[PDB]
RNA sequence: UCUAAGCGCGCACCCCGCCUCGCGCCCCGCCCGGCCGCGCGCCCCAGCCCCGUGCCCCGUCGCCGAGCGGCCCCCGCCCGGG
RNA sequence: CUUCGAUGUCGGCUCUUCCUACCGUCCGCGCGCACCGGCGCGGAAGCGUCGGAUUGUUCACCCGUUCAAGGGAUCGUGAGCU
RNA sequence: CGGAACGGCGUCGGCCGGUCCCGACA
């Protein structure tokens, strides 16, 4: 037979499989556009949420009922404590897909960067990068490794760690994102252009302007396993059912003979 | 607009032969029509 | 045995290949971008979407899976040809490899083409014929243009080492004469011909 | 569809059937199928041959208009053509398939480890002028 | 296939004390077939049923093939629209060898076995006699061209156990 | 082992003589190398041919008999039964007389 | 059997090269390739006759050889005199107007049907699109190929298309009125 | 003559993108050590520019080195919060 | 023809997929298409096909509204319910 | 390409008719 009235699906099949992100943080994962003409610049910058604020504002949306008026908006204020570069990625465009042509460390990782690398500092022997502070130093290895991804490399990506000692939270140890450096004329001068920024600070002011839109990526609020009708938004049942009205009444047909991956199923949400 | 013009127009438009089947413009002294496998069956129509 | 795919068809070379690998042979198969299909692109494409139609309704992960890449498309293909299923089967799509364009790995391996399946003798002229490349790009592998612009490199190069090779082999024969000469004179035109 | 057409006379190499290896020569075109060949000199009686047997070889020797076998062996003697064509890098390699068909297993044996040490010998002078 | 003549007259009877003898030019792969053809042509054409009669003889002729020449089958196809009538055109050196041309084309073009297909005529037609183009292409004194299927040649490439260093050209 | 320098002709144990149904593992279907066509098989028949055993490290003498197919393949018959674990192992007939 | 033979001369003035199934004629007003790798024929330049032959004539192979010739002959006509498409705009209450803009490249048609949407068409490589100095409301585009001047010209006639309504009655767009061939 | 070659446009469909997951792999770190194998022209088939060969020995004597290319080897908890 | 040492039986609710023999939306094309609106085709299954009064209803019927196609899944769906 | 009446200026092969160098208003 038929649904007999219609009704849409409920749930984006696409957010499946919902499961708790094994990935630790939001990962950027695909990068803006290069462009290939504009001053050269970093895409990305991590934050933490601070609050959340109302903002008056005033509305110049030529014909929109709001054209000359005033509006109050919801904010978000995301913490952004100032980034430090500490490497410089290059990848090369493979007939695989992009991967990486090897990375030129900063010849000084700072120690929130460090703390990352292990589970307990204190208990841990700082064996990092001891014999990569050597090797460079000098920093005539490092100038020799940033030649080998100027020839090698077709997309330059900075390493870049937050600094949590200036950040309400306790994390401690920092978290390294490889910010992607966009829209240079050739790739010779955006390897240049990193080394100026390697070991020194980096705002959102010089990311970001006022005005732009940008894409926010987190991990989502956790609910833990939730029944159906919270995670997929199905209907309470009427209240004169047996066994439970917080349930998705039948879940299949005789045949197919196995539970379908649509049909709604109860598990972790968040 | 001028009859040159409009007939020039009616070339394109309106003088042209229709298959009873395809309702394809198939051209004025076609035989078959191509898109419905060649049924003779054939008409056109003007203002 | 590493096969240059291109212009083979892609039954007719996997039949031949299936064979040399369940006979203990190992074989490499590069550029199958450039191997052909018989049939004119529209069909063709149209055959290798409704293939990818066929997925398991309860759980897509564990149907019928479809490759887009067009070295896997002949793996597939040649695992057709092949019992998989049975261990003579599995050692046997164990030693082979299929590259999309010759890679660094099987950049210097000599290679061979299988006159037999070639489209020029295969098919006749005025077939339509379709590359697997083509059609893989419609199916969805995302990665024709970078196999051209590697391939692009690796055959300038090939160039340069070619100019290298003709030198080389002029002076190989201005080696020619040696005990080789008896060899020759006893084999290559006496009684044995060969 | 350039050079090398099926004209009357064309001497052709025999590439499948009861005769392999043996030239003959087209004395009549029957249908875009076959073709009546006869080669007195080489030992192939005028038989109707498929022009998928026969494989055209360059070399065309004038012929009399419906020539008959004795008047074809005559003609084919006082033409240079067999001869240009055993001489031709064609011709050298037919002629030397006849001695490699000619083997027995021993005979093998022997071109074996001769192949094995021209090997070994290209390698040595390969590396002598690396 | 071999172009066989058999002569055959009605069993001897109290009415008949000589029989007339017939005789037909049946070409067939064997005698036994030669002689079966024979008798059910017998039975249509004169009543003569082989139980009701004797076949005299039966003798093979042989047919010289020194040159090609034009040759024309009239015949009576039958499709499982019904009996219909065609005349055919062959150039071929002897009649048999032109007759099995005649079979093989029946059987693709028209879809007739050698049962169903009867021989109403077999003759030599001439140079200036031929009725269909592809005969009259070739009848003609001059024809060359190029070889029509220079890549039937790949039968090599079967023993070459298809593994050549470069690909063959044409 | 007796096997020092022969130099032997390059062979394949394709696999046991069989059908869809049945099979006869006492025949081996062994490719000879070079040999494409039933007629060619005639100078390799009656042979000595010999596989080595993997796992053992000691070889598995055998002789060639009677010609598989149109194809140069060729039926044969060795000292022990094959395997089968030996498929596609390479077989090796022996150039010289022992 | 049959070669299935068609002939065309080569014009004195204009150069005509095959090498493969590529032809390249070179003339004074331009020169073009038109590969014809596409199909099986035979070309023989000979002392002035380009010749397609298709040996072993088949059902559609039939077709080839005329068409290849006729081909060449466009070719030989457009770097000889040069191909010319006079399309006119028709307008009836709202007056179409187009500006010729990139040096002669371009069409910017405005006001169809009195529509907000402009159209902008960009001549193919090698033809260029050109106003009516006369006659006026008419378009005269002038290039060497046969194809890539009426490819144009059909790019124009599409851009221009009554949404819906009847196309008897409303009879407003840009109709190639004649293909002139003469000069460019 | 829209098609038989050739050619342009083109659907809320289709396929990819973005997005959800992701076996595995890559780079780097600490290290940076072992194991293996020896083998490169390109295009074209209605020019096929000289064709129709070659290899035919992975032990059967080849195992040097170098060069390319592979392959393996790494990398904790308990405990306390959230 | 299968099932009676038993496969719980109608309609709803709930939820999920599928089909096209397409109602609207999309693309062309023909009208006895000026516009508006209708009508007939070919491609097209992404999206929508709802709120209610009587009836166990499926249906039927009527009222409304962004005006509202038809069907398959053991006549989809009882250790899911009623 | 299970399949029917029914179509095809698809490509082959027939079977019977008329015009065709007297060249299918000049």
């Amino acid at each position: 037979s038929h649904r007999k009235f219609s009704c849409c699906r409920k749930g984006n099949l696409g957010y499946l499989p919902r499961k708790r992100c094994t990935r630790g943080r939001g990962r950027c994962k695909t990068f803006p556009p290069d462009v290939q003409g504009a001053p050269i610049h970093l895409t990305a910058f991590l934050g933490y949420k601070a609050g959340c604020t109302h903002v008056m504002r005033f509305i110049d949306h030529r014909g929109s009922n709001l054209h000359n008026r005033q509006a109050i908006d919801q904010a978000t204020i995301i913490d952004a404590p100032p980034m430090i570069c500490t490497a410089i990625i290059g990848y090369a465009k493979t007939p695989k897909g992009l991967r990486a042509v090897t990375t030129v460390w900063a010849a000084h990782i700072a120690e929130p960067a460090m703390r990352r690398f292990y589970r307990n500092y204190f208990h841990a022997e700082k064996t990092a990068f001891s014999t990569y502070m050597k090797k460079a130093a000098d920093g005539t290895y490092i100038k020799e490794q940033l030649g080998r991804l100027k020839q090698h490399a077709d997309v330059i990506r900075i390493v870049a760690h937050t600094q949590p000692a200036l950040t309400p939270l306790k994390q401690k140890k920092a978290d390294i994102m490889e910010i992607q450096v966009n829209g240079g004329a050739n790739v010779a001068e955006k390897v240049d252009y990193a080394y100026a920024l390697m070991e020194k600070p980096i705002s959102i002011k010089d990311v970001f302007s006022v005005g732009a839109q940008i894409d926010t990526i987190s991990i989502t609020r956790g609910r833990g396993f939730e029944g159906v009708v919270t995670r997929w938004g199905v209907t309470r049942l009427p209240r004169k059912t047996r066994r439970g009205n917080r349930k998705v009444a039948c879940i299949g047909a005789w045949h197919p003979a196995n539970v379908q991956y649509t049909v709604a199923r109860a598990g972790q949400m968040g | 607009m001028e009859p040159t013009l409009i007939n020039l127009a009616r070339e394109y438009n309106q003088n042209m032969m229709i298959c009873r089947h395809c309702y394809a413009r198939n051209p004025l002294r076609a035989t078959n029509c191509r898109r419905c496998r060649g049924t003779n069956l054939r008409k056109k129509k003007l203002s | 045995i590493v096969i240059d795919c291109k212009g083979h068809i892609l039954g007719r070379l996997s039949a031949i290949v299936a064979k040399e690998l369940l006979h203990g042979h190992e074989v490499a198969l590069v550029r199958c971008e450039k191997a052909i299909i018989s049939g004119a692109f529209r069909d063709v494409k149209a055959h290798y979407l409704k293939k990818m139609h066929k997925r398991t309704n309860f759980n897509h992960l564990r149907g019928p899976f479809h490759f887009r890449a067009p070295a896997e498309i002949v793996r597939r293909t040649i695992r057709g040809m092949i019992p998989y299923k049975t261990v003579r089967g599995s050692d046997a799509m164990s030693r082979l490899r299929v590259y999309d364009g010759i890679p660094p790995c099987c950049a210097r391996y000599k290679r061979v083409v299988c006159p037999s399946a070639m489209a020029y003798l295969c098919l006749r002229p005025e077939r339509r014929r379709c590359e697997v490349g083509r059609v893989a790009h419609e199916i969805g592998w995302q990665h024709a243009a970078d196999v051209e612009r590697y391939e692009k490199r690796r055959l300038e190069e090939c160039d340069k080492w070619y100019q290298d090779k003709i030198q080389i082999d002029k002076k190989i024969a201005e080696a020619a004469e040696k005990d080789a000469e008896l060899q020759r004179i006893n084999a290559e035109l006496a009684k044995y011909g060969y | 569809s350039y050079h090398r057409f099926v004209e009357a006379g064309r001497l052709v190499y025999l590439g499948d059937g009861p005769d392999k290896g043996k030239l003959a020569v087209i004395v009549d075109i029957l249908s875009t199928a076959a073709v009546l060949i006869d080669g007195p000199t080489t030992g192939v009686k005028r038989q109707v041959v498929s022009l998928r047997w026969a494989m055209l070889t360059d070399q065309v020797i004038n012929i009399s208009e419906k020539p008959t076998t004795e008047q074809l062996k005559k003609e084919i003697e006082a033409s240079p053509a067999i001869d240009t064509f055993m001489n031709s890098v064609w011709g050298k390699k037919i002629q030397q398939q006849r001695l490699r068909a000619k083997a027995t297993f021993e005979d093998m044996g022997k071109i074996a480890k001769l192949r094995r040490e021209r090997k070994m010998a290209m390698k040595r002078i390969a590396m002598s002028i690396k | 296939m071999q172009k066989y003549i058999v002569y055959g007259r009605r069993l001897p009877s109290e009415k008949f004390p000589e029989p007339e003898v017939f005789r037909m030019t049946i070409y067939a792969p064997n005698e036994i077939v030669a002689k079966s053809r024979f008798w059910y042509h017998l039975k249509s054409l004169k009543k003569i049923k082989r139980t009701h009669g004797e076949i005299l003889d039966c003798q093979h002729i042989e047919e010289n093939g020194d040159f090609v020449k034009n040759f024309g089958v009239l015949l009576r196809y039958r499709s499982r629209v019904g009996q219909h009538n065609m005349y055919r055109e062959v150039r071929e050196t002897t009649s048999a060898r032109a007759m099995d041309k005649v079979y093989s084309e029946m059987a693709g073009q028209c879809r007739a076995r050698y049962h169903d297909i009867q021989i109403i005529n077999v003759k030599e037609v001439a140079d200036e006699d031929v009725r269909r183009e592809k005969v009259a292409m070739f009848t003609q004194k001059g024809v060359r061209f190029p070889h029509p299927c220079p890549y039937v040649h790949v039968k090599r490439a079967a023993r070459t156990a298809r593994f050549q260093d470069r690909a063959p050209h044409v | 082992e007796e096997i020092k320098g022969k130099t032997f002709l390059p062979a394949i144990f394709v696999g046991y003589q069989r059908s869809r149904a049945k099979q006869r593992e006492n025949v081996a279907l062994v490719k000879v190398s070079g040999i494409y066509t039933r007629a060619e098989t005639d100078k390799v028949l009656g042979r000595l041919i010999a596989i080595i055993h993997s796992k053992s490290g000691k070889p598995i003498f055998g002789k060639i008999c009677r010609p598989h197919g149109n194809s140069g393949m060729v039926r044969a018959r060795f000292y022990t039964n094959l395997p089968g674990q030996l498929m596609g192992h390479k077989v090796r007939v022996f150039y010289d007389n022992i | 059997p049959l070669c299935s033979s068609m002939t065309i001369k080569v014009p004195t003035d204009v150069e005509c090269t095959i090498n493969k199934r590529v032809v390249t004629v070179k003339g004074k007003k331009g020169t073009l390739v038109r590969d014809f790798s596409h199909a099986p024929l035979d070309i023989t330049h000979a002392n002035d006759t380009i010749s397609v032959a298709v040996w072993f004539p088949r059902g559609k192979r039939n077709a080839l050889p005329r068409t290849i010739c006729s081909h060449i002959e466009n070719m030989f006509k457009g770097v000889t005199y040069g191909f010319e498409y006079k399309m006119r705009l028709a307008y009836a209450h709202f007056p179409i107007a187009a500006t010729v803009v990139d040096n002669n490249k371009a069409i910017e048609i405005r006001n169809f049907m009195h529509q907000i949407k402009t159209r902008r068409i960009e001549c193919l490589p090698g033809v260029t699109i050109a106003m009516s100095t006369n006659v006026k409301d008419e378009l005269i585009l002038r290039g060497i190929s046969i194809e890539d001047v009426s490819h144009t010209a059909a790019r124009i006639h599409e851009s221009l298309k009554v949404p819906n309504k009847d196309l008897r009655k409303f009879l407003d767009g840009c109709y190639v009125s004649s293909r002139g061939l003469q000069e460019q």
